[PDB]
């Protein structure tokens, strides 16, 4: 019973977390857009990396 | 008055002097300034190269 109530929470749960990784991922790419075009310096950039990491 | 009367001056000879005593002060004001926003751009043109 233990492992059925874990294998129906983690599906949910496993949803919730790569959503979450796709949302830091876009986040990431929207500041190298910044960083790119010339308006954030390159230490914003490292900010967004380990904040995907 | 710095000139002999009754002679022949050329262009740009200084005839006066109308005692600055102010426009020395706001020129001592301009320099100020101009001393601190040239030292940062000239930073900032360092840095620039790096991305910091």
């Amino acid at each position: 019973a233990d492992g059925l109530a874990a294998r129906g929470t983690f599906t949910e749960q496993l949803q919730a977390q790569r959503d979450l990784v796709k949302a830091s991922d876009e986040y990431y790419q929207l500041a190298d857009k910044r960083y790119r075009t010339g308006v954030d310096n390159y230490l914003t950039l490292l900010d967004a990396q380990r904040s995907l990491f | 008055r710095l000139f002999k009367e009754g002679s022949d001056v050329k262009a740009g000879q200084q005839l006066y002097q109308i005692d600055p005593a102010t426009y020395e002060a706001d020129y001592q004001s301009a320099q100020a300034n101009l001393a601190s926003t040239q030292e940062q751009a000239q930073r900032y043109k360092l840095l620039v190269a790096d991305q910091a």
